[PDB]
């Protein structure tokens, strides 16, 4: 049960650097792509994630794609870089210019069949295809752009598996780009339609994440792809591993996602703790439950105060009992009970797997679906609908091509979902 | 070694520890007074 | 044959840590349960049967539940000496203290616990095939005494039903005084034991103090000797169960001779040959004085002075080398005495009993050896006077409402208050019918 | 077993003696006051 | 002292304790008492007799009370040792030599840890004295289901 | 109004049998006959 | 049957330093963390007070807030500071200024919530949770307005537990603050609404204790906090250590509180006699409940000989008889019974326990709940009604927001309690 992975723009590639780093290291595979491993559960599941190359050699299952060439010599520079196969990697000759319309339409359109024929050689070659996941930043303009694009595509020619995406977004308090409202918006029309199952993270929320929790002096872009490659290399853990209670990405969704639009979730991961701390408290389950539902430990700007939940899942990692989840997921939904939708009996799904991540005993990954994310929507919708009624950068995306309805089009459709969040939050039985 | 080094880190805070404590009685506050007067007529002679 | 043990709070566990010492010094089971394999085979015994059960590799375990709402007295059991003895399921420990609210213990907290308990007691009911009545120890003056006490004794009265309940019961002293609220819970305390008590035996520190003051030469007692000398008292009622005798006594007997209404079921206790080590190697102990002993105040184990009443049943157990024609010449001794008397509608005043199984040496112990002790248990209009004392402290603190608002906080109406006061007045008043001389035409 | 811990406790007060007078002279009271003082200290 | 051949007459692992308590807060005459009266007992006869006298409530009262101090001041002595001590106490032991011993022992075998009410002297597991019980007026419940039982036996 | 309370840690066991920490805090009712 | 300290403000946490000093001696627990003990009994409650850590460390289960560091920074630096939690140490960045207003009103709300999150993380992982026990001065500024501001907000999320509070109050000859009066009269209104019983402790008669008993020569804060921190672990005993009648905080109040606004108690400590004296006497019970009951060893400059006695309670720790405790307090309530109050038949709760402080035989506490505390109150109302009609430092209270009737409703309030200890003082049976 293989996955296939793409990573397009600069962030989803610098991401994507450090999750294909974190997964051949647990995994014990070389930089040179030579099996070094020291237990066969770490074999018996590398199909997952890569395609054996002759005599011994494995090669990871990636599509790396660009518009200028300077990140790919940067990850091909990396200290994993040589893992890559060379005809995997595929790039233009001139930038997105952080243009949706430009990354979707001019350069977009020509250097498209190229990635479909690559992402089919890859896929027709897979005894069963699971679903495509992908890495991607939603405010830049490749990343959007040609994302959305391709996610179209493979919606049109894979219909029946999974689309799993994990997408950066735009931060409330300071822009990175000038324009970030309308690509994301354009983009989030886009994925809402096309996609399964979208990720979100605000680099916000995860500096106050270093900075409260971890307490670190001098944080870098290293850490918070690590942060980031972490709860991704979570996610997939009960794939690929034995388990009590084993789970898949499509028992994922069909326990998350109550209505179709409804799939946009928040993310954390718990045995987060600074070095100087954790001589005063040991590790254990009911702690990592009651570190886990803080919200100075989830990884968005909205907390869940604001909202509240519809459903959650918990990923346990780790030698543990199912009696101390069942004790703690009842605590939990008991003590608070006004913060959890009322119509449904039982709002979290648990699961346990048997190897955690090396150097950790054990570790959970969070998954949750909350109202609160209609704020963010609401906020993305207004900063739209002022710039959109002065016109105020228009000119470029026309003069690219686009006609004006489409971002008519978009907005109406980030309005609807907003109602609909506001309707099902303040629903009752009757 | 990290036995070692958390051996001696414990050696160390527990010395600290307990010379801290011992200046809380009654004894060291008056040979304080004692050696504040040492200190304060050598200063004193000094002045002149 | 068979008897059930049930100890209630800190006083009870207390007295039935000192009672289950001697029942096993007594009968021989060492502290793991076992008995010494060393000696001749003899012929087998029995007499533990009225205490303990085995299970068939001859280990014993005890008759016994303790029941209490803080953890710490049942942890002391649970970690001392007799760890083997007791099976751990009857250990049974609640959070959180009573608190001296009766309110407590019955409606909130006790509440919760009381089931396991009767699922217990159930559990050991099953196990017996002549079961012939519950002993219970407790303190009336604490909260969880009170109360769980009510509620138990109320659950065992209507699952159990006829099957007598006999009860050792520490009231609170005429003025040693160890809590404020101790009237208060008395008399709610008393209101329910009225209904569901057969047979209610009364004690009080003040007296066992005086005792130990006057009689033994202890300077600076303390309740372990207090506990152990109850236990020698329960000791010897229940000794006509286990040995030879020659007029044996069934706990049936006590029930019906000594309560002559249904209201009237609470008695005075009595120990003759309390007495140093140093003083019994000097003195023959024979019949007619111990018998002119347990009639005297100074023997008594309860602060009250029986010559302010009138008697209306005696009853005296002899234990040890007694002969039945000197226990009749001391008896028709005593009854010819004129400071001694009994009310004229009761001609035949005594009931007696012999046994032949002398009182038990416990190594650490304070009492003598000696070859023959008697017991006496014995109905008074007296006691009227300790009810009156308890009543009118309760009224002294009614009249201002002084502490009301604990319980009723804790969820009780305070017209609870005056109507287990008024039927406690109306006690008095039947004290007052029941003792008055005779009768006349108009 | 008071008059065993009076006597280590008093032991304990030279320790301190010793300590306290090198620390003195560590810090650098002058010679004679040190020794009329260190006189007076007994 | 002599540490080499007084192994045996105390138990095992107490030479630590005998050590601290003598070199530490043993008083200068307590001292010179102590290996007195370990001199004085350590060389007794290991099988001597009991000892004559024209009274036997003088023989009982000697005999009970070197019973009684054995049983008492023994917490740490081994069986040898509690013998030896034991023929002492009855023969060469004199008024004072009784309360010097008595004096040393108290201070020796004591640890002044706190401990709770009732395991302090109140419930002990009481020695092997359970023989000489009074059989012979327990009761018996005869069995009629089996006439060969030990319980029918008269 | 009523503020996010984080679960809480498993309860200890009192003593050998009893429903301290199971999942049924209340042990059972009783039933008056009738 | 744990209890959750907060220590506030400058007096607070100094008293809180010696506390949790003298706890951790008598649980033998090393400056480390480390279990040293030499007995199963100090283990077997250590629970109690400490939380503990995975393999040697304990750490105290205690709450410390302060508006300026430099005390923070004082007991950080103290010999036991380390053992602290670094997470439990909540301070601001500007002082209360001596101000009620400012501190309660302006920074108040600005820290609370995130004192109120500790406190509740710190009480939520209790398996059954006792009271809580607070030491602040009333005098003070952080100690009057935060400590009644988390009080009100303890009793509004817990208001079936019990709440203590520990409270140094001004002495009557000199002021350490010049608007004590107003911190004071606010403080114990509030304090008598919200609170379940406070302590008082004035520091002229700390000093009188330590000249008249001890004499020491030249005291220093390190006594006075010793003595303090002495009783203060001394009420405890009895929760924590087996006894022969056993006793509880809501036992104590069960018996001591008549009604429910007569909860300030008098304070006492009896076995005080020096090193020197203390051979040529030994410890008996005579000897304790003599000492007992004079008034030179009692902590409050008020005299019991001005008032009578509704209540009082006795918590003896060592190994004694029950006959001398009872007959004691027997002969003591006859011989003296004109200043016991005649309604009740015993005023005198006795408990013991069996376990001494190290290095005394016995030792006895004494809480005592006695009428003549009035005349403190009317002194405070005094001081109060002078400063009052002129407004004579006013304008800073008002300034921060406060309405002037908040100020008559406290002194009125405060004078009805001075009229109704009047009142139950001469009352009658009639
Ligand atoms: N004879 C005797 N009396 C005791 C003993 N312990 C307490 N008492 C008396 O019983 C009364 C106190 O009752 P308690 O047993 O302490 O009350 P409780 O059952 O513990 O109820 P709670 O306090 O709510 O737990 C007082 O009159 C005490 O003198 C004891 O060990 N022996
Ligand atoms: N977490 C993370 N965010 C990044 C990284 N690189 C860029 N971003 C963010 O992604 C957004 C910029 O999008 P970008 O990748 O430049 O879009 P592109 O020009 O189409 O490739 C900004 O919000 C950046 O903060 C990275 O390495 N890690
Ligand atoms: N017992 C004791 N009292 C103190 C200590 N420090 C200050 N006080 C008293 O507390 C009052 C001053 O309150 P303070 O702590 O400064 O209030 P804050 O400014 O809010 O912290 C005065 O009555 C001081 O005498 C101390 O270390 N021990
Ligand atoms: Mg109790």
């Amino acid at each position: 049960r293989e996955i296939v992975c793409v990573q397009a723009g600069q962030c989803g590639n610098q991401i994507g650097s450090k999750f294909w780093e974190v997964i051949s290291d647990e995994h014990g595979v070389d930089p040179t792509g030579t099996y070094q491993g020291d237990s066969d559960l770490q074999l018996e599941r590398i199909n997952v994630y890569f395609d054996e190359a002759t005599g011994g050699r494995y090669v990871p299952r990636s599509v790396l794609i660009d518009l200028e060439p300077g990140t790919m010599d940067s990850v091909r520079a990396g200290p994993y870089g040589q893992i890559f196969r060379p005809d995997n990697f595929i790039f233009g000759q001139s930038g997105a210019g952080n243009n949706w319309a430009k990354g979707h339409y001019t350069e977009g359109a020509e250097l498209i069949d190229s990635v479909l024929d690559v992402c089919c050689k890859e896929a027709e070659s897979c005894d069963c295809l699971q679903g495509f996941q992908i890495c991607h930043s939603l405010g830049g303009g490749t990343g959007s752009g040609m994302g959305t694009l391709l996610i179209s595509k493979l919606r049109e020619q894979y219909p029946d598996r999974i689309m799993m995406t994990f997408s950066i977004i735009p931060s409330p308090k300071v822009s990175d780009t000038v324009v970030e409202p309308y690509n994301t918006t354009l983009s989030v029309h886009q994925l809402v339609e096309n996609s399964d199952e979208s990720m979100c993270i605000d680099n916000e929320a995860l500096y106050d994440i270093c900075f409260r929790t971890l307490k670190l002096t001098t944080p870098t872009f290293g850490d918070l792809n690590h942060l980031v490659s972490a709860v991704v290399s979570g996610v997939t853990c009960c794939l690929r591993f034995p388990g009590q209670l084993n789970s898949d990405l499509r028992k994922l969704a069909v326990n998350l996602v109550p209505f179709p639009r409804l799939h946009f979730f928040m993310m954390g991961f718990a045995p987060l703790t600074s070095r100087g701390s954790q001589q005063y408290r040991g590790l254990s389950v009911p702690e990592l439950t009651q570190q886990m539902f803080d919200a100075k430990n989830m990884m968005q700007a909205a907390d869940p105060r604001h909202g509240r939940y519809l459903t959650a899942s918990a990923l346990f990692r780790g030698r543990m009992s199912t009696k101390e989840v069942d004790e703690q997921m009842l605590n939990v939904q008991n003590k608070n009970s006004s913060y959890f939708i009322e119509w449904i009996p039982n709002n979290i799904k648990s699961s346990v797997c048997d190897i955690p991540p090396k150097g950790l005993k054990m570790a959970v990954t969070f998954i949750g679906n909350n109202t609160c994310i209609q704020e963010m929507f609401r906020r993305v919708g207004e900063q739209f609908t002022l710039m959109f009624r002065r016109k105020a950068f228009l000119h470029w995306y026309t003069g690219e091509g686009m006609d004006e309805m489409e971002f008519t089009e978009a907005e109406s459709n980030m309005n609807d979902l907003v109602s609909e969040y506001q309707q099902y939050q303040d629903a009752t039985i009757e | 070694l990290e036995q070692i080094e958390e051996e001696q880190q414990r050696r160390l805070n527990l010395e600290r520890a307990k010379t801290l404590l011992d200046e809380q009685y009654d004894e060291v506050k008056a040979m304080n007074q004692i050696v504040d007067e040492a200190r304060c007529i050598a200063v004193r002679n000094a002045q002149i | 044959r068979e008897a059930i043990c049930i100890h209630i709070g800190q006083a009870g566990c207390q007295v039935g840590n000192a009672c289950w010492e001697l029942f096993c010094l007594e009968h021989g089971i060492q502290p793991d349960g076992a008995m010494p394999s060393d000696k001749t085979i003899g012929v087998e015994d029995d007499a533990f049967n009225t205490f303990f059960s085995e299970t068939g590799a001859g280990k014993h375990v005890p008759r016994a539940v303790f029941l209490d709402l803080e953890p710490t007295v049942v942890d002391e059991v649970r970690t001392g000496t007799y760890r083997q003895l007791f099976h751990p399921e009857q250990l049974i420990s609640g959070k959180e203290d009573a608190a001296n609210n009766y309110a407590r213990g019955h409606y909130t907290i006790g509440k919760e616990i009381v089931d396991l308990c009767l699922d217990r007691i159930r559990k050991l009911a099953d196990n017996c095939t002549g079961l012939q009545g519950f002993l219970v120890y407790h303190a009336v003056g604490g909260g969880t005494g009170s109360g769980l006490g009510a509620l138990l004794l109320e659950r065992l009265s209507v699952d159990y039903g006829k099957k007598s309940k006999l009860g050792y019961t520490v009231y609170p002293s005429p003025q040693v005084s160890t809590a404020v609220v101790e009237p208060y819970n008395s008399v709610l305390s008393t209101h329910s034991l009225l209904e569901h008590t057969d047979v209610a035996a009364m004690l009080d520190n003040e007296a066992i103090y005086d005792l130990t003051r006057r009689n033994l030469d202890i300077e600076r007692p303390t309740y372990t000797n207090l506990n152990r000398l109850i236990g020698q008292v329960v000791s010897s009622l229940t000794a006509s169960l286990r040995f030879d005798g020659a007029l044996n006594v069934d706990l049936t007997e006590f029930q019906t001779n000594l309560v002559p209404y249904p209201r009237i079921h609470f008695v005075l206790t009595s120990y003759a040959p309390v007495i140093s080590a140093e003083k019994a190697y000097h003195e023959q102990l024979s019949v007619s004085e111990i018998s002119n002993a347990v009639f005297e105040p100074a023997s008594m184990m309860t602060k009250c002075d029986p010559r302010h009443g009138k008697y209306m049943a005696c009853c005296l157990m002899y234990r040890g080398d007694v002969v039945p024609k000197d226990v009749n010449a001391a008896v028709a001794t005593i009854k010819t005495k004129r400071t001694i008397q009994f009310v004229d509608w009761s001609p035949t005043g005594f009931k007696c009993g012999i046994n032949y199984q002398p009182p038990t040496v416990v190594p650490g112990g304070d009492l003598a050896k000696v070859q023959r002790a008697v017991c006496m248990i014995a109905n008074s209009t007296a006691i009227a006077e300790v009810f009156a004392r308890i009543d009118h402290k309760f009224d002294l603190m009614y009249s201002k409402r002084a502490f009301v608002h604990w319980y009723v906080g804790e969820g009780m109406e305070e017209g609870e208050f005056s109507e287990a006061r008024e039927d406690l007045a109306a006690l008095e008043k039947d004290y007052e019918e029941v003792g008055a001389e005779s009768a006349d035409m108009d | 077993s008071i008059m065993m811990q009076i006597r280590e406790r008093e032991a304990a007060i030279e320790a301190i003696r010793q300590r306290k007078l090198k620390e003195l002279e560590e810090l650098g009271v002058p010679e004679e006051y040190c020794q009329a003082l260190q006189k007076k200290m007994k | 002292l002599m540490r080499e051949e007084y192994h045996p007459i105390f138990v095992t692992d107490s030479s630590e304790r005998i050590e601290y308590w003598y070199n530490k807060l043993a008083t200068q005459h307590q001292r010179e008492n102590f290996r007195r009266i370990c001199k004085e007992i350590s060389q007794q006869d290991p099988e001597r007799g009991l000892p004559k006298m024209s009274a036997l409530y003088s023989l009982q009262y000697c005999i009970c009370e070197a019973d009684s101090m054995i049983r008492h001041y023994g917490f740490m002595f081994s069986v040898l040792g509690k013998k030896l001590a034991r023929l002492w106490i009855m023969h060469d032991a004199s008024h004072r030599d009784k309360n010097t011993f008595t004096e040393l022992f108290t201070g020796l075998q004591t640890d002044f840890i706190p401990k709770s009410v009732m395991k302090t002297d109140f419930q002990p597991p009481e020695q092997g004295d359970y023989e000489g019980i009074d059989r012979s007026h327990f009761l018996s419940s005869i069995d009629w289901f089996n006439p060969e039982s030990k319980r029918n036996l008269p | 109004n009523k503020d996010f309370l984080p679960p809480s840690f498993p309860k200890s066991i009192n003593g050998p049998g009893g429903y301290s920490g199971c999942f049924q805090e209340r042990p059972y009712e009783f039933i008056m006959p009738g």
